[PDB]
């Protein structure tokens, strides 16, 4: 572990986008969390709340 | 005839013609809470609970 702070960073910068990427798939308390099914199963009016 | 034990049917495997249910003349009123009518005979499902 000689070279452990560039690793450091190569790993700190992997992750952040990780996490990013990976938080698509919460709700936040929506129904759901992909868009086409909400435009789909829904009139616009509620669609949009 | 009685609300008390009342029915449940499974439904698969088989065409749910919403064109024809929720559409019929003798039906008197029906309301979607979660998915409108119409885009509802758009959608499939896994099976239904009815």
């Amino acid at each position: 572990s000689a070279l452990g702070k560039l690793q450091d960073v190569v790993n700190h910068n992997a992750q952040a986008l990780n996490t990013l990427v990976k938080q698509l798939s919460s709700k936040f308390g929506a129904i759901s969390s992909v868009l086409n099914d909400i435009l789909s199963r829904l009139d616009p009016p509620e669609a949009e709340v | 005839a009685s609300v008390y034990a009342w029915n449940r049917k499974r439904i698969s495997n088989c065409v749910a013609d919403y064109s024809v249910l929720y559409n019929f003349a003798p039906f008197f009123a029906f309301k979607c809470y979660g998915v409108s009518p119409t885009k509802l005979n758009d959608l499939c499902f896994t099976n239904v609970y009815a």
